[PDB]
RNA sequence: AAUGGCUGAAAGCCUCUCAAGCCAGAAUUUCGUCUAGAUGAAUACUUUGUCUUUUUCUUGUUACUUUAGUACAAUUGAAAAUUAUAUACGUUGUAUUUAUUAUCUCGUGUAUUACUCUAUCAAAAGGGUAGUGAAUACUGAGUUAACAAAAUUUAAAGCAUAA
RNA sequence: UGUCGGCUCUUCCUAUCCAUUUCAAGCAGAAUUGAAAAAAGGUAUGAUUGUUCACCAUUUAAUAGGGAACGUGAGCUGGGU
RNA sequence: AUAAACAUACUUUGAAUCGGCCAAGUCUGGUAAGCAGGACUGGCGAUGCGGGAUGAACCGAACGUCGAGAUAAAGUGCCAAA
């Protein structure tokens, strides 16, 4: 998942040639940002790749990739019986690294395939503002947790044996 | 939704002594011992000293606590706490359930054995049949009044079980259980002390 | 080189199918194996639905000769061999060689009692296994389906207990008498050069 | 006297669900759990040593082996490809193989 | 009760990746699944990072004082002024990690010198106990 | 389709298959269960039939309308002398089922028994447990007779006594004898093994083994009858006299 | 099992549990019992005591007869239980195949052993006691190797006697 | 590929007629009616018709419904076709 | 614009064939049919190979005899290579 920042111009007879369109699209690359851009102008501004030109397509890296954050996603998705507007919340320290939790829970608590979510808008919201109930236990300062029935940890798939010696233990870490 | 942490606690009164050995909690009382066993494999059982009271002072309790856990498995942490309470009360006050025998004509007599370790009914309904119902270890059965006795014990999960054989030994078949209003019923279940 | 040792698994605290995939796999590559108290190992499922799944598998049957029918074996001991022989090359000379090398006790016998045991950790039920999920020992399964030698296991089990108990504790004392008495050896003098040696690599 | 070799097993052959190449054969390294260590063993001597009952009018040795070369890793798992002389006998499936020190690059 | 809790200020000990054996700060939890590991990229050369709680271990030490998103500056002054790095190689599993740094640069000469010196003080200890 | 009309199935599958045995004395399949809180006592006997009677016997059952003159019942003798207990065998319980640990023996066996050891006797040698006996008093035989001992008392749960008949007593043409082992049920097994050591060389009479009024179980072979057809073997319906090719088999 | 209940949360109360834990309940299931039965075990006698193949006698089997070849006592392989595991530590990071410093000789006694063997007490024991040898530690000193060779794993022929 | 029915015989299904265990009723008792577990065991004798089917007379705890090349002709019968 | 010289235009003589069948982001009669009948294209027939356990048509891809590699459909707990 990447996100760009894409404008297009459109000259025609119907749209005057001074306006600009600018996105955020996020995409695994840039052919895919384009084509969701397209789709936006086409369905929105009857603006069609034949009439019109690309001028910007450049990636947008996150700023501070080490800051956790607390993202709010506003996006709209399509099931059996018709479309709905949903507002998930995700911490995570990236906006691309937020979009990838997204799609994943959507498509598992859901099963909406990705071919079906359209990504309205994504922010970020305080710490008290985070009204999941699973989420809102973490937002705290004292957040205090042992993480018991830890199986234990292999350094590399070099000493990954198939059969062990001796009695087998889990940790309590 | 999973609770990050759900925990409970029993306060230990003076004359009750608990110890625990894995999940094994052990309680001694005035009036005995109680050993039960809880094998749920995500909970864990420790005695600390806890501010119960919204301003009182520190006190012994035994702290059940259940770590990152659906709302199916949560929901064990207030059922061994409250095992564990009924285990403080049995050894300290124990449980004694009263039930009063109801007949319509045919009188009903209890035959109780000498250590009081089994009952008798005899002509429950005119019936030639004679029940037995034998009792669990540590419930006693006494005779109060007249067509009415109640169980003794230490274990509630004992004395409640063993009340309930009483009933079900003594139940009616084949007729309408809205007109024939027999059997023994508990009348109520107290403590002794 | 010949592989003529022989991998002892303990099969207690393990998951049937997952240590038949892993042994069934190894068998294929000429190791020879013997497991051990098979009847310790764990299947998912209460015991009410293990008896369901039984009494479906006591269904098939040859209906014109029930002798000429499956032939449902109630012993723990072949409970795995079952699974095992599921898992290898049916008809044929390979996998007839590579289940001659398997064998399961429903304890540990005489001669690989005193033997070095082994486990396998992809098979652990503490590792593939939601502890909230309840799971059933073959032995406890075998008796509810006519296996009549399962209080004859507990009972010689019980006294390989208390048989290792005794050598554990008269080995632990001569343990640490060796231990300290190579302290001794250690801290002298006579030893200085040699003890240097293992202190530059950390032995010591 | 000494042991100059690590001990392999003859899995099997380069296949398919339902076809075979007994032109390259496959070898598990006893020691090797993954193919970031096969990079050692690539090119390394290989040999079938095997023992057949002769006759005592038979000058054939009792002792024979076939020679062949690791040549190439197989999966994630430290599975090689070994092409030997002439393919090895299917009846020596499962058995142990010689995996020598040498042609050393050290 | 547990022991070791996966808190902030919590000392890990990174178990896999490229830095293994290294330790490791947290300085936030972002989930039960994820933390933020900062420990000090000029200590100890682990970067501010998110790791999987599946390639850590729990250490018995936590660091004084220190916060939820603790900057790389203050946190190193916590680090050092507790003394870490050398209640950490005194603890067993530091000696561990220890005794396979000096294990690995074992040449065959080494490895042949040390099996026949431990050899015959093993046998020497064997004797003397009666 | 549907069978017109219901009718039970003809001969009990409880007793498939139908195969003729090869012995005609018959070992019962199992001994009544062992209580450790009594004297020990043998369970079993074996006995000769020799035919069939009737008696009159007085009803003492109360509440029946029986005759009160007596009812005629049939009977069955089954002449059974004495038997000569000649060793004893201990099994242990393992996991496979209980396992003969070791058999002790007598140091006088009767001819009877010999005889069971051959299959051409007057052509044999005859020497059956000659080296037993010859040297059943040296030192060496001594103590590996009292290690046996010790071992069933050590590593054994069942104990049975080996007691063959005399047959020079009955009026059969049979010479050897016939071989049966009775268990001993009762008290523990160091008990048990000092009681079959008292029973070796002895006489067990019947009295000794069963009571008065006792009923017990009786596992014996039945009489042969040869090839037989479906209507004998399992009772079908005979079929119509109009049939072509037979009346008597199943359709 | 259907069903009736006990304790009991979830959900401060209630609840037989689409929760953990229990009880009673069928012409039911499984032991027990009856029939057939695979691999098996014990004892009695005849033997053999490093071993086989091919011939050959017999109704058939074993032991047996002949010509050869092969090995020759001595370091192998065990804690249990739990995993939300009394506390502490996390003891990190290669299971079997696969852990011996070439060879022989020379030197002093002590000590050690899941070592070999003998006698004995026991014993369905990695058992006890006494002795003997082996290997190892204290702990040596010397000989020799250069080219060749350092492998059994079983192949051929007979029927006198005995069971 | 021998085409109906009946006779003989075995097995299987449950959408259960009886026996066993339960819940409900406008279940006072008796007789009943609805429903669950359960297919291990039973489920008949005759007048008329070639009949499957049907209708009568009895008896029974009940006299339930079906499949297996519309089970079954080198198994029978040959009444029908 | 792109392609096309072993391109293009053919002439003569003649073989076999006109029982067809399947798929479907198709249609008509029919309650419906592995039913009956049609429009367009691709296939089976005439066709093997790798995968779907097995299959005339599905997916990949069409075949002189071999060696070495990168792949396609599709898969990587064991049968079974990962």
């Amino acid at each position: 998942m990447k996100e760009y920042y894409i404008t297009a111009r459109c000259t025609d007879k119907a749209h005057n040639p001074n306006e600009i369109f600018r996105s955020r699209v996020f995409a695994p690359n840039y052919v895919v940002a384009k084509s969701k851009f397209w789709m936006m102008l086409k369905k929105q501004h009857k603006v069609k790749k034949i009439n019109a030109e690309l001028l910007q397509c450049q990636p947008i890296f996150e700023k501070n990739p080490t800051v956790v954050k607390n993202y709010q996603i506003f996006l709209r998705y399509v099931s059996a019986g018709g479309i709905h507007n949903i507002t998930k919340q995700y911490r995570d320290v990236t906006r691309v690294g937020a979009v990838r939790q997204m799609y994943n829970d959507l498509a598992s608590q859901y099963r909406t395939r990705q071919d079906k979510i359209q990504l309205i808008s994504i922010t970020t919201v305080g710490d008290k503002a985070v009204k999941n109930p699973v989420l809102h236990q973490f937002v705290g300062h004292h957040v205090k947790f042992p993480m018991v029935h830890c199986k234990p940890v292999i350094a590399s798939k070099r000493f990954n044996l198939p059969i062990k010696a001796g009695k087998l233990t889990t940790k309590l870490c | 939704p999973r609770l990050l942490k759900k925990t409970e606690h029993v306060v230990i009164p003076e004359g009750v002594n608990i110890e625990i050995n894995r999940k094994n909690i052990k309680v001694t009382g005035p009036r005995g011992s109680l050993t039960r066993e809880f094998q749920h494999p995500k909970v864990d059982i420790y005695a600390s000293k806890l501010v119960v009271k919204k301003e009182g002072p520190k006190e012994n309790v035994v702290v059940i606590d259940m770590w990152y856990g659906n709302r199916r498995d949560s929901a064990v942490v207030r059922t061994i706490a409250s095992h564990i309470k009924n285990m403080i009360t049995g050894v300290t006050k124990g449980y004694q359930y009263k039930m009063r025998v109801v007949y319509a004509h045919f009188p009903v007599t209890l035959v109780i054995a000498d250590d009081g370790k089994s009952i008798q009914v005899q002509n429950f309904l005119g019936e030639k049949r004679t029940r037995h119902i034998e009792m669990y270890d540590g419930v006693v059965v006494k005779k109060l009044g007249k067509d009415e006795i109640c169980l003794e014990g230490n274990d509630v999960e004992k004395v409640s079980q063993s009340a309930a054989n009483i009933h079900a030994a003594n139940l009616v078949r084949n007729k309408d259980i809205r007109q024939f209003l027999d059997g023994v019923y508990v009348s109520e279940k107290c403590l002794i002390e | 080189s010949t592989n003529n040792k022989v991998t002892v698994i303990d099969c207690h605290g393990h998951v049937l199918g997952r240590v038949a995939s892993v042994v069934a796999k190894h068998l294929l590559l000429g190791q020879k194996f013997v497991l051990v108290r098979c009847e310790d190992l764990q299947v998912c499922g209460t015991l009410k639905m293990r008896l369901v799944q039984w009494e479906l598998y006591q269904r098939k049957r040859v209906n014109t000769n029930p002798t000429r029918g499956a032939f449902h074996h109630r012993s723990p001991a072949d409970m795995v061999r079952k699974a095992v022989r599921g898992m290898l090359p049916k008809n044929n000379y390979r996998g007839k060689l590579a289940l001659k090398n398997l064998k399961c006790f429903e304890g540990c016998p005489a001669p690989y009692d005193k033997m070095k045991k082994s486990s396998i950790p992809e098979a652990a039920a503490i590792y593939s296994f939601n502890p909230t999920r309840k799971r059933t020992l073959l032995g406890e399964l075998g008796t509810a389906v006519g296996w009549k030698y399962a209080d004859v296991v507990a009972k010689n089990e019980a006294e390989r207990k208390e048989r290792a108990a005794k050598w554990y504790a008269a080995k632990q004392l001569k343990q640490k008498a060796v231990a300290e008495a190579k302290e001794k050896i250690l801290a002298d003098e006579k030893y200085k050069a040699k003890v240097a040696i293992l202190k530059k690599f950390g032995y010591a | 006297k000494c042991r100059l070799h690590v001990n392999a097993v003859f899995m099997g052959f380069q296949r398919a669900q339902r076809n075979q190449y007994p032109n390259v054969a496959l070898l598990q390294i006893s020691g090797v759990n993954t193919k970031e260590d096969t990079p050692f063993y690539i090119g390394k001597r290989v040999a079938y040593v095997y023992k057949v009952n002769v006759k005592k009018g038979s000058n054939k040795p009792a002792i024979r082996a076939i020679f062949g070369k690791i040549v190439a890793p197989h999966g994630n798992h430290g599975v090689v490809k070994a092409r030997f002389l002439h393919n090895l006998p299917p009846k020596a499936m499962g058995q142990n193989l010689k995996v020598f020190l040498y042609p050393s690059n050290i | 009760v547990f022991s070791r809790f996966v808190e902030v200020g919590r000392v890990v000990l990174m178990k896999t990746g490229p830095f293994a054996s290294k330790l490791a700060v947290i300085v936030e939890i972002l989930d039960h699944n994820r933390v933020l590991v900062d420990g000090p990229q000029a200590i100890t050369g682990v970067p501010r990072q998110v790791v999987n709680l599946n390639t850590i271990s729990l250490t018995s030490f936590v660091v004084n004082k220190v916060t939820r998103g603790m900057t790389h500056k203050k946190l190193c002054l916590r680090f050092t002024q507790d003394a870490i790095i050398k209640r950490f190689n005194k603890t067993a599993t530091g000696k561990a990690i220890e005794k396979r740094i000096l294990r690995e640069k074992m040449t065959d000469f080494d490895k042949f010198q040390v099996s026949i010196i431990n050899r015959k003080i093993n046998a020497a200890a064997k004797i003397a106990v009666a | 389709s549907h069978r017109k009309f219901e009718a039970p199935r003809h001969g009990s599958l409880a007793f498939h298959p139908r195969k003729r045995v090869h012995k005609v004395r018959a070992t019962v399949s199992a001994f009544p269960k062992d209580n450790a809180a009594e004297k020990p006592h043998l369970t079993g006997f074996l006995g000769f039939k020799a035919g069939m009677t009737h008696v009159i016997r007085e009803v003492k059952r109360t509440n029946t309308k029986l005759p009160k003159d007596g009812v005629l019942e049939p009977v069955t003798i089954i002449e059974t002398p004495p038997m000569v207990v000649a060793g004893f065998v201990g099994y242990k319980k393992t996991t496979t089922g209980l396992k003969p640990i070791t058999a002790v023996f007598a140091e006088h066996i009767a001819d009877e028994f010999k005889r069971r050891y051959t299959k051409k006797w007057y052509k044999n040698t005859k020497n059956q447990f000659a080296v037993h006996t010859e040297k059943y008093n040296d030192v060496k035989a001594k103590s590996k007779r009292e290690r046996q001992i010790r071992l069933i008392k050590n590593r054994c749960d069942v104990v049975r006594v080996i007691a063959h008949t005399q047959m020079a007593l009955v009026p059969l043409k049979q010479k050897k004898a016939e071989v049966m082992e009775i268990q001993i049920n009762g008290g523990s097994i160091a008990e048990k093994v000092d009681f079959a050591v008292s029973l070796l060389e002895k006489q067990i009479s019947v009295n000794s083994v069963f009571g008065t009024d006792e009923c017990i179980d009786v596992c014996s072979v039945t009489k042969g009858h040869g090839y037989n057809g479906v209507i004998k073997r399992f009772g079908v319906r005979h079929l119509p006299r109009k049939t072509h090719r037979g009346l008597r088999k199943v359709a």
